């Protein structure tokens, strides 16, 4: 990935052994100027003027960081999932549009065409694979 | 001062250090931990962040003051 | 799945320590296992019963083998009122020499434990006299447990797995349990009493080597088949009969005397034999009621669904709609389990209430510590069984109950007005609690201000009336059996109340525990007991009836019985599940049984010393309980070991402190909740992965904090283990330091 | 993973999608409400289970439910 | 004269049964076979 | 008493108490005595606060009465 | 239904009459 | 269902089940829950309005 | 006083029987 | 009655307690007047007056008189509270009037509350005491 890692002197809060073994995450953003923000792992860092690249242990860290990049009016932040095979997948936003906005081409997942008091009783679904919330 | 006084002064050292652990942990992790990154958005005084992440009850700094009042009492 | 546990693919894919903990907690919930069918469910449950039943018989064999080998039973027969019964021997390499000297007791040769369960009095009453008989009993129970282990193995083999219709064939099982498992077992126990236990109590040995030759009564079965049954009641044991000797001994085998044997202070053996014979005839007749393969009998399903009363249409039995209750019982294992736990918890309390007041075993009414241990044991077992009764009512309502198959019946009517039931249990709870507490605080302030005559003291006039109707003359009420001119007293037509002189002799002794004299200290504690019963019922009933849903969580049945919460929203929802009412009610059940056993113990501890006045004058205010029962009786306990030495109460002192420690370790899991500990464990993970040489190893399963429900489990378990062990140490030690 | 369901009492106010700290939720087109949009949960493998979505939901007795289930590394929120 | 059995059985029940039981169960709950 | 009374607040949570208040509010809606200020169980933070306030108050007042009554008698 | 409530007040009156009978034995009115 | 009418909720999962609210507006676009009812009681989330269907209502006048 | 040594050894050898039977039942219940 | 209840005036333990009576108020004969008043109760062997609550009219002052007195005052309080909550549910902001009392509404109600039994019986017979079970909220069964 492209970007400069933000300027701070390191912390004990950063990446642990989970990064090299199963999963690692990364957030990139471009900033109009150099300015101080707060790391999700604790501490003050300075983002660069231009593109950035900061690695994070969890996806939630990048969503908290991109939530406070809204307060600096930086809204081009992208999050990547990184596996130890080198396989980098782009996860957020996944469609290219932020999920708050409706974009076409998005299909319903896990929609139930009923209200919630219309689920079956657990005894009606007992000794089968289905749960009461499943369709 | 003798062996009983040695023992009770280390009881005191123990109970103060545990109280300091609870309160210092609540001050250093008041804004964020590994578990909940945006903890300072939730405030100083909040109950939890739901049963997820295994269960996140009493993560706030207030809840560390809560838990540390008992160890202050104990000490 | 591919790894432990094999019953849950969801747990076996968990990379954390939670996998191990929830495997241990879900291993006996057979229904939640992967691919469980209903038929395989009942087949597995049926084989695990044989396993558990073998565990019971191996336990009983332990008792008999250890008394036979390490105890002093043959030395205890000769003087039951003075020799201490030995439980078992102590082999502990941790003892110093003064502890070995302190526990060398009861005339034994090394360190031993004193028995407090009362099995010497039971085994002596039923006819056992040597260590060889106890030994053959224990070997017999080993083989009997072997028979149940093989039967449980056998009914898992594919040609022997019973069908689902066999498990739901309820009327056949009722006929067999009522007739066989109750009535034949009771008839055979009457047979043991008559053939063995009554001759052993009259001094004559009857064993397997002479019972086919020695007749129990000299007349034989000749009065039985001729209907001259009063021959068996002639010539009873006199009032000068001495147990297991021939002097004062009668020849009767079936009496209806009433009261107590005057030496052993327990019930008569011929009365118990006659009890079990009549009980057996009742249960065998009751086991012919229900329809089976033979045409005659009742259909319980048809009795539920019945709608006519001699041609007049009714809603059902007692004009109450019972349609579908047969299926609701017969199809739900949680309904049956909660129902049986309720019945068995009532029967455990009822056993507890009678074995102190109407004791059966010879000389056990003077073994005070075993009386305390038995009553407290069965009252704790009873309250646990009642909590489980309601817990499976709630699990039944979550999992097994469908309203469409119970449509319009009585259980649905109960669900239709659950707010009225819950609010009225709340009214009774506040109503009892406010007034019982305020009465105690009145009396406590008033005794504190030096004017104890301003106490509110209330005679228990209705229960003293019940004691007076039973024939107790002490109150001077001149009612039903205390009135010699009453129709109840003389039994006018027949005059056949032949139990009545022995009953009145026992109830007007004042030297036993048969309807003890009660006063204003007994009043207030009975209302505290009513408070505890009503509040534990409130928590349990409320958790059962709100297990499906409430206004705060309308879809609670979609989540099941045990789940942490529904999150911070809607005001917050901690302890919302039906499992959490189980959790909250185990505190009130332990509290209730603590009130009842404190009361039992302090009253009896007054009687056992000749000082009822301490209880009667000091139990009307709470400082009397505190001082005169908690403070005064714990003195010798905490001197079980001290800076000067050690006596035989040092185990109970050590256990007393141990139970305080376990109980208080509970409060950590009850007060501190999860996210604190999870954030702390994350730093321990950092420290382990950053430390050199400790870098060389680490965990295969990721360390996490205990879950929310798990922590409630662990904290309640600690709380109740510490509760039980603290009270059992205090109860045993305070009674046995005074009386041995 | 956990399971996040959406019921047809949704009014499409987008508040659950804004509340989500792990991007589980998104807004899809619809014709069942005035806002002409539902919530949908395609990334339930990233659900921590924290139930902020249910706190954000304004319809009386929620249009979104989280059913907690098999715990994974992502659902336990573990950075190690 | 069978009181020598306790010096066998109590150390077995206190050390040998826990070590064998925990060793089997540790190797079993960490195995990826069953 | 106050010490033991703290433990009802410490060991429980508010879902139980809100659900009990639902049936009591039913019995008030039945007799037309329901208040417009609607009854709520205490918040999770308030339940913890009340629990620690009574735990501290009860334990410290116990030691207070113990210390006073012993040292006004022996010293 | 049943605005006189005759089945449930019959058994309520019977239980209360058994109660009054026990109280009559209590206050020594009978015997 | 008309604006200004006092309806009673027939939705069993609702906070205001068997309670009386006031209709705020009714849509005519054929959506599943067109009727907005306002209440004098807030629920546990502090909200006093909800969308309702016509079958989940009876008018109280 | 107590029982003889041979009786103790017979009781232990007899207790080998439900131990084996309990092993077989517990392994069969596991599958 | 039961368990050694002699009269207080004949009980020697009561006569022994009365000699060492503590004064309750500043009156120097509060203890003597206390034991003279308590002399007509029934007494245990410890000297303390026991109360009889079964409802006999020899002992009406033990529980029957305070029962009538409490139930009258408690019905006063409850009926006045019910009347105030019903009077304020129509005055356009009900919740504000529960933390800030309308004295012009509450004080005539607390004056009117002397006749709560007649008002309660007229409320009962006219069907105005209770709401219907279909009118008030419940939870799913
Ligand atoms: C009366 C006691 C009792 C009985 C009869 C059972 C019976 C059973 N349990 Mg169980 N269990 C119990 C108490 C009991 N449990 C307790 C207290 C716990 C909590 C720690 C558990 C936790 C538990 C788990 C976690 C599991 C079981 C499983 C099982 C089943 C297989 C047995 C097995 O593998 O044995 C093996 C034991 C031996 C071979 C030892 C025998 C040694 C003798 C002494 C010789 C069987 C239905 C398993 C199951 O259902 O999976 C199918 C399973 O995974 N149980
Ligand atoms: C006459 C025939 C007969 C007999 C004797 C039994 C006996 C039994 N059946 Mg069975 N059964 C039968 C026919 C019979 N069944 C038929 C025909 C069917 C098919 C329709 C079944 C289907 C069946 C199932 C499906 C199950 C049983 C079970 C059981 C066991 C019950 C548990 C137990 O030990 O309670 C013992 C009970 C008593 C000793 C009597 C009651 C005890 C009271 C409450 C105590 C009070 C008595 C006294 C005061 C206490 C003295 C105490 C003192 C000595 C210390 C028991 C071994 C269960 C089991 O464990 O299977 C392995 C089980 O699940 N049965
Ligand atoms: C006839 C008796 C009986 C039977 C057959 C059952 C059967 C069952 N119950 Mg149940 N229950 C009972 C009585 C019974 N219960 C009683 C008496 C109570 C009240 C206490 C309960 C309360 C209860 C609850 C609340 C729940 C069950 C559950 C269950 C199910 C699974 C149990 C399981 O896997 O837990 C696994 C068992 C364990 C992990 C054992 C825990 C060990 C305890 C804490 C004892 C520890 C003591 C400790 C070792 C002492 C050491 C002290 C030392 C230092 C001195 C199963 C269907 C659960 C379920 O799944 O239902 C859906 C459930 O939620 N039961
Ligand atoms: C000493 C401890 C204690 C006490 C007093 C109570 C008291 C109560 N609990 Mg309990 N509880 C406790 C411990 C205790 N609990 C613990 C440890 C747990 C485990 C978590 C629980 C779990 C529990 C549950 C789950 C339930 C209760 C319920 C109840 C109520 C029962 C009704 C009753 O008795 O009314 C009598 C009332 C009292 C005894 C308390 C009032 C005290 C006096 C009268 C008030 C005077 C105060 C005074 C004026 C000072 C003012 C203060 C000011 C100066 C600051 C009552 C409020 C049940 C309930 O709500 O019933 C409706 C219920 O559902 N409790
Ligand atoms: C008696 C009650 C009790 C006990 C024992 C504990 C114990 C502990 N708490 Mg604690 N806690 C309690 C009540 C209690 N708590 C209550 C009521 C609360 C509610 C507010 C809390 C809240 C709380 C917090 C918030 C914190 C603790 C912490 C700790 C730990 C202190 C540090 C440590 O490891 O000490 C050493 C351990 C002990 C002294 C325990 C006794 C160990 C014995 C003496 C040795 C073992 C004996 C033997 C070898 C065992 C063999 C057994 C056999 C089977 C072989 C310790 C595990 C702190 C912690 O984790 O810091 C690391 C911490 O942060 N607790
Ligand atoms: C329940 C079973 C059990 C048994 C039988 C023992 C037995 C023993 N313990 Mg132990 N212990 C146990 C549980 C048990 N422990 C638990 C659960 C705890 C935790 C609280 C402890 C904590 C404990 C401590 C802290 C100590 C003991 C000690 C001892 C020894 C007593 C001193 C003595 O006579 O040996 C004298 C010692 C010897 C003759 C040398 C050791 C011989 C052994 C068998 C080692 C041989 C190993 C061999 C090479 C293979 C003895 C061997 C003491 C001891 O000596 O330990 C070494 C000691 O310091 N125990
Ligand atoms: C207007 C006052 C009022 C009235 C008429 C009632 C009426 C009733 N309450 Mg109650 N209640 C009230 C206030 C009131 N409540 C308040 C303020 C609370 C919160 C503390 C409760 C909490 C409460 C519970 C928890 C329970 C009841 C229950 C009940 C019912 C049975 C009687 C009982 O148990 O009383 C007991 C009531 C109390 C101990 C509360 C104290 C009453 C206060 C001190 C008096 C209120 C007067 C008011 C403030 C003055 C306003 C007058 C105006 C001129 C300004 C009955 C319908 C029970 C039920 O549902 O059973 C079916 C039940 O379980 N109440
Ligand atoms: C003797 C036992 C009484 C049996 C009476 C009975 O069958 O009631 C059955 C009938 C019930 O009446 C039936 O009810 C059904 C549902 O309510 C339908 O309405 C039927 O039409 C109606 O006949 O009870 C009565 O007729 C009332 C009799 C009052 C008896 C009180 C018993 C008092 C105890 C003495
Ligand atoms: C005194 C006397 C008498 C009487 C007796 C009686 C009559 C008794 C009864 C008793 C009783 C009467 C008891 C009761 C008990 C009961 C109970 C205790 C119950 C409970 C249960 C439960 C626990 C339940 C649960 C559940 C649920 C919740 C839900 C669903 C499911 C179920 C159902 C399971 C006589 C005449 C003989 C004579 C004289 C003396
Ligand atoms: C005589 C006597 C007695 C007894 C008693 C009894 C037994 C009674 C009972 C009674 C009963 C069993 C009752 C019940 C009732 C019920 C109900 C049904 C109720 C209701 C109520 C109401 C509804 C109320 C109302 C009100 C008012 C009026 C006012 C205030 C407010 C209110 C709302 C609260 C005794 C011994 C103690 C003492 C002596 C004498
Ligand atoms: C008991 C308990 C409650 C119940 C307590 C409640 C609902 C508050 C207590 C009731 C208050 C004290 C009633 C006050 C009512 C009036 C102010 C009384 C006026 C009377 C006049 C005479 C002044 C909780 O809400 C709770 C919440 C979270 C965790 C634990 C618990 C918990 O343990
Ligand atoms: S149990 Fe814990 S996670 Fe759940 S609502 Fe309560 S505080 Fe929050
Ligand atoms: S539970 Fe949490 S992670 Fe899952 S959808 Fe809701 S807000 Fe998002």
């Amino acid at each position: 990935l492209s970007g400069k890692t933000p300027l701070f002197a390191g912390s004990t809060g950063g990446l642990l052994t989970k990064a090299v073994e199963e999963e690692k995450y990364a957030i990139t953003w471009t900033s109009p100027k150099a300015q101080v923000f707060e790391l999700p792992t604790g501490g003050a860092a300075t983002m660069h003027e231009g593109e950035n690249l900061l690695y994070i242990a969890r996806k939630e860290y990048g969503i908290a960081l991109g939530g406070q990049l809204r307060k600096f009016k930086i809204t081009n932040y992208k999050i990547y999932r990184i596996l130890p095979s080198g396989e980098t997948t782009f996860i957020h936003p996944a469609d290219g549009v932020f999920p708050e906005k409706v974009n076409a081409g998005r299909e319903k997942v896990r929609f139930n065409a009923r209200s919630i008091g219309e689920n079956p009783n657990p005894s009606q679904v007992k000794f089968s694979g289905k749960a009461t919330y499943d369709a | 001062l003798g062996t009983a006084d040695f023992l009770i002064h280390h009881i005191h050292a123990f109970t103060i250090h545990v109280t300091v652990l609870i309160l210092l942990k609540g001050v250093l992790f008041a804004r964020s931990s590994r578990l909940i990154p945006d903890k300072a958005n939730l405030g100083f005084r909040f109950p939890c962040d739901g049963p997820g992440r295994g269960g996140t009850c009493q993560v706030s700094g207030w809840d560390h003051v809560f838990l540390g009042l008992f160890w202050m009492y104990n000490s | 799945a591919t790894k432990f546990p094999k019953f849950s693919q969801d747990l076996a894919q968990d990379p954390t320590t939670r996998r191990i903990w929830y495997a241990m907690a879900m291993g006996n919930d057979f229904e939640s296992h992967d691919g469980m069918t209903e038929e395989n469910l009942y087949q597995k449950i049926f084989a695990t019963h044989f396993g558990h039943l073998a565990i019971i018989f191996l336990w009983a064999s332990s008792l008999l083998f250890h008394v036979a080998w390490q105890g002093n039973f043959e030395q205890w027969i000769k003087d039951p009122l003075h020799v201490r019964p030995i439980a078992h021997a102590i082999w502990d390499p941790h003892f110093g020499k003064p502890a070995i000297e302190a526990f060398t007791q009861a005339g034994a040769n090394g360190p031993v434990n004193i028995a407090y369960s009362g099995v010497y009095h039971w085994w002596y009453t039923i006819g056992m006299r040597t260590n060889t008989e106890l030994y053959t009993g224990s070997v017999f129970l080993l083989l009997f447990a072997s028979l149940f282990l093989f039967a449980g193995w056998l009914h898992l083999q594919p040609k022997f797995r019973p069908s689902l219709a066999w498990f739901k064939s309820a009327e056949s099982r009722l006929n067999h349990h009522l007739a066989g498992l109750f009535g034949v077992s009771s008839l055979a126990w009457a047979g043991h009493l008559i053939h063995v236990a009554i001759p052993e109590s009259r001094g004559q040995h009857v064993g397997w080597d002479n019972f086919l030759s020695t007749a129990p009564h000299p007349a034989g079965l000749q009065p039985f088949f001729t209907g001259n049954w009063g021959v068996y009641a002639q010539n009873p044991d006199t009032a000068g009969h001495i147990f297991s000797t021939s002097q004062g001994a009668g020849t009767a085998i079936l009496t209806f005397l009433g009261g107590f044997h005057p030496q052993t202070e327990s019930l008569w053996l011929t009365d118990m034999a006659h009890h079990h014979l009549a009980i057996a005839v009742l249960f065998i007749v009751a086991g012919h009621m229900y329809r089976t393969n033979f045409g005659i009998g009742h259909s319980i399903k048809e009795m539920m669904n019945a709608k006519t009363f001699f041609g007049k249409p009714v809603e059902g039995p007692f004009n109450m709609p019972h349609q579908g209750i047969y299926d609701t019982y017969n199809n739900s294992l949680h309904f049956q389990l909660g129902w049986h736990l309720a019945c068995l918890g009532v029967v455990t309390s009822w056993v507890a209430q009678h074995m102190y007041s109407l004791p059966s075993y010879a000389f056990i009414a003077k073994d005070y510590t075993t009386q305390a241990a038995l009553y407290t044991h069965h009252q704790y077992i009873a309250i646990f069984l009642m909590v489980g009764a309601f817990a499976h009512g709630a699990i039944f309502l979550v999992r097994d109950y469908d309203p469409e198959q119970n449509k319009g019946n009585v259980l649905e009517r109960v669900l239709q007005h659950k707010e009225a039931i819950i609010s009225h249990l709340s009214w009774v709870s506040l109503f009892l609690g406010f007034h019982t507490l305020g009465l105690y605080v009145h009396n406590d302030v008033v005794v504190a201000f030096g004017t104890p005559e301003k106490q509110i003291l209330i005679e228990p006039v209705f229960a003293q009336f019940i004691q007076a109707a039973h024939g107790k003359v002490l109150y001077g009420l001149d009612t039903l059996l205390s009135n010699p001119d009453s129709v109840a007293y003389t039994a006018y037509p027949n005059y056949a109340n032949v139990w009545l002189p022995g009953w009145l002799d026992a109830i007007n002794s004042g030297t036993n525990s048969l309807f003890l004299t009660i006063g204003p200290g007994d009043f207030l504690v009975h209302h505290a007991i009513a408070l505890g019963l009503h509040t534990t019922t409130l928590i349990l009933v409320k958790g059962a009836l709100d297990a499906r849903g409430s206004k705060l969580m309308p879809d609670k049945k979609d989540f099941g019985y045990a789940f942490p919460c529904d999150g911070p929203g809607r005001g917050g929802t901690c302890d919302i599940s039906a499992w959490d009412s189980f959790y909250l009610s185990l505190f009130w059940a332990l509290n209730t049984v603590g009130w009842v056993t404190f009361y039992w113990h302090w009253k009896h501890l007054g009687i056992w010393q000749g000082n009822v006045a301490q209880f009667n004058e000091n139990s009307t205010y709470l400082m009397g309980w505190f001082r005169d029962y908690l403070w005064a009786n714990s003195a010798q306990l905490i001197n079980g070991y001290n800076p000067y030495g050690v006596n035989n109460l040092s185990v109970w002192a050590w256990m007393f402190l141990f139970g305080h420690l376990v109980w208080a370790t509970g409060f950590m899991f009850l007060i501190s909740w999860r996210g604190y500990w999870q954030e702390l464990i994350e730093t321990l993970v950092w420290a382990h992965e950053r430390t050199p040489i400790a870098n060389l190893v680490r965990w295969k399963d990721k360390p996490v904090a205990l879950s929310i429900v798990q922590a409630r489990v662990v904290g309640l378990a600690h709380f109740t283990v510490g509760y039980v062990l603290t009270y059992a140490a205090f109860l045993i030690a305070s009674t046995a330091g005074k009386f041995g | 993973s956990h399971t996040v369901k959406i019921y047809d009492t949704c009014i499409g106010c987008t508040q659950c999608v804004r509340a989500c700290p792990t991007d589980v939720l998104e807004m899809v087109p619809w014709d069942g409400c005035k806002a002409a949009q539902v919530a949908s949960s395609p990334r339930t493998e990233d659900c921590v289970g924290c139930k902020r979505c249910e706190t954000a939901c304004p319809t009386d007795f929620l249009s979104i439910r989280v059913y907690l289930g098999a715990e994974t590394t992502r659902s336990m929120g573990l950075a190690y | 004269d069978a009181s020598f059995l306790s010096s066998i059985f109590v150390p077995v029940i206190g050390w040998v049964v826990p070590i064998a039981t925990f060793s089997f169960l540790f190797l079993y709950i960490e195995r990826e076979d069953v | 008493f106050v010490w033991a009374f703290s433990l009802m607040f410490l060991f429980s949570g508010r879902g139980y108490w809100q659900e009990l208040i639902e049936s009591i509010v039913w019995a008030h809606n039945k007799l037309k005595v329901a208040p417009a200020i609607q009854p709520r169980a205490l918040s999770i933070t308030q339940g913890r606060a009340v629990g620690v306030a009574h735990y501290l108050l009860g334990g410290i007042a116990t030691t207070w009465a113990f210390f006073h009554a012993h040292i006004l008698s022996v010293g | 239904a049943k605005p006189p409530y005759t089945f449930r007040t019959g058994w309520a009156l019977l239980l209360l009459a058994v109660n009054f009978l026990v109280a009559a034995y209590y206050f020594h009115i009978i015997q | 269902v008309q604006r200004g009418s006092k309806v009673r909720i027939l939705r069993p999962e609702s906070y205001w089940f068997q309670d009386v609210g006031t209709v705020a507006s009714v849509d005519q676009s054929g959506i599943k829950y067109p009727v907005i009812v306002r209440f004098d009681k807030v629920n546990y989330a502090g909200i006093n309005t909800n969308n309702f269907a016509v079958d989940e209502l009876i008018e109280v006048e | 006083s107590s029982i003889s040594d041979t009786q103790v050894y017979i009781a232990l050898v007899v207790a080998l029987i439900p131990g084996l039977l309990a092993w077989r039942l517990a392994t069969e219940l596991y599958k | 009655l039961g368990a050694d209840l002699t009269p207080c005036a004949e009980n020697p333990a009561f006569q022994a307690l009365a000699k060492n009576a503590r004064n309750t108020t500043a009156d120097p004969q509060s203890g003597q007047k206390r034991f003279e008043r308590y002399s007509q109760a029934l007494c245990g062997p410890e000297g303390y007056p026991h109360l009889i609550v079964d409802g006999r009219l020899d002992r009406a002052g033990d529980f029957l008189i305070p029962s009538i007195l409490f139930l009258y005052i408690a019905g006063w309080i409850g009926w006045v509270g019910r009347a105030y909550l019903q009077a304020i549910k129509k005055d356009s902001d009900t919740e504000q009037k529960e933390i800030q009392l309308d004295l012009g509404i509450a004080l005539p109600i607390i004056a009117t509350g002397f006749a709560w039994p007649a008002a309660a019986v007229k409320e009962l017979l006219s069907g105005e005491l209770t709401a219907k079970d279909s009118e008030i909220t419940v939870s799913p069964r």
